[PDB]
RNA sequence: GGAAGUCGGCAAAAUAGAUGCGUAAGUUCGCAAGAAGCAUUGGCUCUGAGGGCAAAAAUUGCCAACUCAGAACUGCUUACGGCGGGGAAUCCAACUGUAUAAUU
RNA sequence: AGAUACAAGAAACACGGGAGCAGUUCGCAUGUCAUGCAUGGGGGCGUCCGUGAAUUUACUGUGACCAAAAAGAUGCGACCAAAGCAGUCUUGCCGACUUGAAUUACAAAGCAUGGGAUAACGAAGCAUCAGC
RNA sequence: GAUCUGGUUGAUUCUGCCAGUAGUCAUAUGCUUGUUUCAAGGACUUAGCCAUGCAUGCCUCAGAAUCACUGCAUUGCAGGAAUCUGCGCAUGGCUCAUUACAUCAGACGUAAUCUGCCGCCAAAAUUUUGCGGCGCAUUACUGGAUAACUUGGCGAAACGCCAAGCUAAUACAUGAACCAAUCGGACGCUCUCUUUGAUGGGACGUCCAGCGAAUGAAUGAAAUUAGAACCAACGCCUCCACCCGGAGGCAGUAACACUCAGACGUGUUGACUCAAUUCAUUCCGUGCGAAAGCCGAGCUGCUCGGCGUCUACUGACGAACAACUGCCCUAUCAGCCAGUGAUGGCCGUGUAGUGGACUGCCAUGGCGUUGACGGGAGCGGGGGAUUAGGGUUCGAUUCCGGAGAGGGAGCCUGAGAAAUAGCUACCACUUCUACGGAGGGCAGCAGGCGCGCAAAUUGCCCAAUGUCGAAAAAAUACGAUGAGGCAGCGAAAAGAAAUAGAGCCGACCGUGUGGUUGUUUUCAAUGGGGGAUACUCAAACCCAUUCAAUAUCGAGUAACAAUUGGAGGACAAGUCUGGUGCCAGCACCCGCGGUAAUUCCAGCUCCAAAAGCGUAUAUUAAUGCUGUUGCUGUUAAAGGGUUCGUAGU
């Protein structure tokens, strides 16, 4: 149906100025939802600054030169999202798309060995034609023979070069999760308890590394390891530790003032 | 044309609704098939999203299931005898879902002989088939009404498919209290 | 939840919901009501004045969208 | 063509049974009212509703009479007799009735 | 340890297809035609079944779920300002792991505290009372 | 800024209105206008009518060139007009007529459904071809058509048309055995073996056994009690060394008559008649190619990469339904709904799917003073104006949702339309004609007529932001785009800011050697303007820099000249001087004008605010004159003649 997207209607986290054009590229159907993605044109032009226009980005994209899951993508409207690895072999850049502690997208550099793994969350399990069990993933993958103890809410570690599952981490008390949506996105905490409420949304109660408690809907949590030292991916700078706004302003003012002394 | 919307209906308060906007293709209806009984004739209809529906016009045969024995046979429909909507449908010989019909009973008689050895060619059988017949007949029991109908040459059945939507006339034989309920009406 | 209002139709009853509406300008409340028609199974036998719990289902008639789940 | 005829629509034409829907001003609230007006109507083959009397009784059996309501098919040359034309106003007498056998 | 009170977030039964191996607490055996390369008091977990004479709303505290633009707000001498989300300098084949914080948005709805003021129920007191 | 003032009396204290006052991205009109930045702009009335021009197309190394096309070679290499094929045109843009159980907003659903392009994936059905007449194999070298073209042409024309003759495919139509697996259902005049004919065991052969769809059957768990004894046949363990036949008992023990001694005894949800498995009978075009496809590399005979396409399944982008709460005025609108569906029930039909959505039968229900039914104004929201607080009022208009394309109805193709720069007909308007006929739809951009108090160029460009697409850019070799941007017009509105600065002398001022007015003067500065080695820009323009870097014009009456309203009060500013004489006129209100006008018409002075300032209409505050916070009711307007009394509080 719809084929356009106005700038005022575009997601706030793309950081598009309202005085530069009427339109924004709208994402196509694909791995990630429209409101929770980051298109390839935005990354190449606005984040990495490798291109000055959309014409220059089209020169880079319609050549390969950019892989998003180990496969080159020639579409500037490809929706890239959480836990994706963007590689540019010509310049030797490898990034992973995570969430900042303020809920914004963040590109973190990864090593060559770490760039071949990925974490995916199960969302559904069903049975195929040949009595084949398949698990559906938040990214949109369909894995045809998961471990027989794979459940709907947990996560499994994937190798994108050799398409095989590395291991499976189930969801339970005392595990480390990341919040992936709503007023708490980007925070990291331990699971304390989960309230059920059948027929409605479950509520997950979590505890921060500094001891602060917060709650969110159980569909917004993403298991990343059994403990903070066993997380198999690199985390952003702040490590998901939200701090007070008053204190944060004070530190920002103290800095850039000592810088002016130097 | 025909529509299936609630815009032309009165409100529960009895008031009349003032209609703005025109008729949309998403709410169309179509003219009924009115399937009769005769040599097979169908008419394709292109439905929403591609796909084809089959309109039944003058069907005369189908697959009828013997539920107790968990089998089915291909039989020819002979006539329509009852309809819970109106006698007009019975008079005009219209095949719809839940109609009560009769079938020729020849395929079901043949299956019974080859499965149980009872004839309502049997004597020319292998010894191991004869032994198998004795086992099956050891703890199997047929009922009064079914055995009488199979001897007579016809038995009653009800249509289970929707002939106007799929172009098929399939059904199940009547048994149990259902057979008694419809036998008393057909008197 | 609601209160049984009438049980005249076949396998159907009318329940009434009473609630208070807040008018901001006067900082006061006013009383309102709403009537809903639901389907009742023969396993229940409600009478006017009773209290029932209903749950949403697919459209069953022109005006029926709820089914009786429990009579208290 | 349609009252131009004539003192004057005199005379003729015209409406018409039954069923469904609908019906103004005025009024003494009873009426006005069949106000005005629109539609259907044949033939043939079927379907439903409306009852009595017996029995060791939401059952079974036997039986009478002619109304009403529907459906399919088919047809018209609008086709016996019998059967209100309607409306808007003015004058007089309240009304039913009587009354110059042989011009009122 | 039992009784007195209180706890249907409770008591009393049961489920290995129940706890990533049947949770926490006071080399020898089985199998060997095997990839058998296997296997070796009391209290919390999950899932069902009987037990109430069952307790609920309003209100209030704290959090969830809530497009942008616009409105309130932090920071930055676009020469100032209406603006904008930029920009700054150790003179850079660069750096600041640069920034772009954080708010309000009726009424209804949803989670878990509190029980003072209220409101919805029930009862009209021999239409009752069974003691372990 | 939590603010008030003038008018009723001979004077006083009140009630109450009229008038004054401030704002409005709020419209219009009048006078005036030097510089610069940022901006709304035919909505109001007529969803009135339209001349002309332009607004949606797309080719890569990778579907199809014998142009009787072009450039080089000399039986080739390139570019390729035109046509066929594939995808898109259901988006964007415009407008606000309709519209109150509708639309919309916040919260929820679809277990009631459809879903092209995109992501991750899946695939073991099928007797074909050649040769010799059923046999044998180096078993995939398959078929007719039709456009562009040429040969006749018809017609006044028409985004009109006919016939014949050529030739392509990733168009259309047919078609593939072995290689090549496991898995289980019916049978037999067929063999072989063990017992006394066996639901006996093994072979042999003969019909079915792929995804999807239809009907019927089974599975889709269990979770309320502990020990014994007999008989049927099933599995094991002991004898009497084994065999023969003929004895006696439960140690252990997931299942399963071999080649597989663990090759699912366990789907999912809050919940399922759902997912999936097995068995029986079916599918006739209304389904299922390895496109019998196209390019690159390397070594007739092979190897490796990049693309393209049919079917099945579920994520994303969506579509369509349903409705928990909420939304202006009106009772001089009190009852509404049922022949012909009104409220519910039963079996069906129709739909992608639920449903009185619809056919038949049955019952008498459903809604309403907590305002139904009827009428009036009106697209809904995010939001704007006015800000002590509470409130009042506006929202055609940039973002989201809905609806429409003169009116109104119907429909084809498509994954999606009841589509309008798609088709069909009628109504109202309307264009060309050779009079036979053929056309039209600006509420897209620019422009015109009319209407009105009321609103801009028939401009430049795809450089930026995006959309479509066979598509990166470049090279023998340049997609479209009035969507969008840029400039022109533009005192709607908003920001910054010139119209002079510093002194000497002389004569004067009013306080009492300082404060300042005037005319002859001097002496620096600066723009408005003129230009450029140039900067900007798609190009041009505006802004910004500069008036030598060897080498760049300019202020003195700085004529480079500020306006619009006022001077009795409200309300800042004259008891000045002429003219008129209840006339002319002023005056929002009180009032002025008949010979000495503080008010008219003028001159001179003075006041307000200023590149702006008056006037009209609407609206907010003034207004505690709509009062919930927060009014009044003895005499100013206002307590029912008295009791009873229901809904309500
Ligand atoms: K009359
Ligand atoms: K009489
Ligand atoms: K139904
Ligand atoms: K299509
Ligand atoms: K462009
Ligand atoms: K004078
Ligand atoms: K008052
Ligand atoms: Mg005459
Ligand atoms: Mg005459
Ligand atoms: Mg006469
Ligand atoms: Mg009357
Ligand atoms: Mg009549
Ligand atoms: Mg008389
Ligand atoms: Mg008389
Ligand atoms: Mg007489
Ligand atoms: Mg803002
Ligand atoms: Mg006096
Ligand atoms: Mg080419
Ligand atoms: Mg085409
Ligand atoms: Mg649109
Ligand atoms: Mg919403
Ligand atoms: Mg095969
Ligand atoms: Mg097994
Ligand atoms: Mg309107
Ligand atoms: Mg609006
Ligand atoms: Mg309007
Ligand atoms: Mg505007
Ligand atoms: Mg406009
Ligand atoms: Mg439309
Ligand atoms: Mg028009
Ligand atoms: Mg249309
Ligand atoms: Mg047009
Ligand atoms: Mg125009
Ligand atoms: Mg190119
Ligand atoms: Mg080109
Ligand atoms: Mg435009
Ligand atoms: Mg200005
Ligand atoms: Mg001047
Ligand atoms: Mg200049
Ligand atoms: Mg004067
Ligand atoms: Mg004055
Ligand atoms: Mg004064
Ligand atoms: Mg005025
Ligand atoms: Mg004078
Ligand atoms: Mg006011
Ligand atoms: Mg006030
Ligand atoms: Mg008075
Ligand atoms: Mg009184
Ligand atoms: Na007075
Ligand atoms: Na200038
Ligand atoms: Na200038
Ligand atoms: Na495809
Ligand atoms: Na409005
Ligand atoms: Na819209
Ligand atoms: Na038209
Ligand atoms: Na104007
Ligand atoms: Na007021």
């Amino acid at each position: 149906a719809k084929k356009h997207l106005k700038r005022l209607y575009a997601p706030k986290d793309w950081m598009l100025s309202k005085l530069t054009g009427v339109f924004a590229p709208r994402p196509r159907a694909g791995p990630h939802k429209l409101r929770e993605c980051l298109s390839l044109l935005i990354i190449i032009r606005n984040r990495l600054k490798y291109a000055l226009n959309a014409l220059e980005a089209q020169m880079i994209l319609r050549q390969g030169l950019v892989c998003v899951d180990g496969k080159p993508r020639k579409d500037g409207k490809y929706p890239a999202g959480f836990m994706d690895v963007v590689e540019i072999p010509k310049t030797g850049d490898r990034f992973r798309i995570l969430y900042d502690v303020k809920g914004r997208f963040a590109l973190v550099r990864v090593s060559e060995a770490e760039s071949s793994i990925k974490m995916m969350k199960v969302v559904n399990v069903y049975t195929g034609t040949g009595r084949i069990p398949v698990a559906v993933t938040h990214d949109g993958h369909r894995i045809r023979y998961p471990d027989p103890r794979t459940s709907r809410g947990d996560t499994l570690v994937y190798d994108v070069k050799e398409k095989k599952v590395l291991d499976l981490i189930k969801i339970g008390n005392g595990k480390v999760v990341m919040v992936t949506g709503g007023a708490n996105r980007g925070r990291i905490g331990e699971i304390v308890s989960i309230e059920r409420h059948p027929g409605a949304f479950d509520i997950a109660r979590l505890k921060d590394a500094s001891g602060h408690e917060f709650a969110t809907r159980a569909t917004n949590i993403f298991v990343i390891g059994k403990d903070m030292s066993s997380v198999p991916v690199t985390l952003p700078k702040q490590q998901g530790l939200r701090i007070n706004v008053i204190q944060e302003r004070e530190e920002k003012l103290i800095a850039a003032e000592t810088r002016r002394t130097t | 044309g025909i529509v299936r919307s609630r815009l032309h209906k009165r409100k529960i308060t009895g008031g009349k609704t003032k209609i703005h906007r025109k008729r949309m293709k998403a709410e169309l209806g179509r003219l009924p098939a009115n399937t009769k009984l005769g040599p097979r004739r169908v008419s394709p209809v292109r439905a929403r999203g591609g796909n084809f529906k089959l309109r039944g016009l003058r069907l005369d045969t189908g697959n009828f299931a013997w539920g107790t024995e968990a089998s089915a046979q291909r039989a020819r429909i002979l006539d329509v005898v009852y309809n819970a909507t109106s006698n007009e449908l019975v008079r005009t010989k219209t095949l719809v879902k839940n109609c009560i019909v009769v079938v020729d009973a020849a395929p079901f008689r043949l299956w019974y002989a080859k499965h149980y050895g009872i004839d309502l060619d049997v004597k020319k059988a292998s010894s191991k088939l004869k032994r198998k017949w004795e086992y099956r007949r050891k703890h199997h029991k047929i009922e009064k009404a079914l055995a009488d109908q199979l001897r007579e040459g016809r038995l009653l059945a009800r249509i289970t498919s929707r002939p106007g939507q799929t172009g098929r006339a399939d059904g199940a034989l009547l048994e149990g209290a259902e057979l008694q309920f419809y036998l008393k009406k057909l008197d | 939840r609601g209160v049984v209002h009438s049980t005249k139709m076949r396998r159907s009853i009318v329940i009434r919901r009473n609630y208070l509406h807040f008018i901001r300008k006067y900082q006061r409340y006013q009383k309102r009501h709403r009537n809903i028609t639901v389907h009742c199974s023969p396993c229940f036998d409600p009478k006017p004045g009773d209290e029932v719990v209903v749950g949403q289902c697919r459209p069953l008639s022109k005006t029926i969208r709820y089914n009786v789940l429990q009579v208290v």
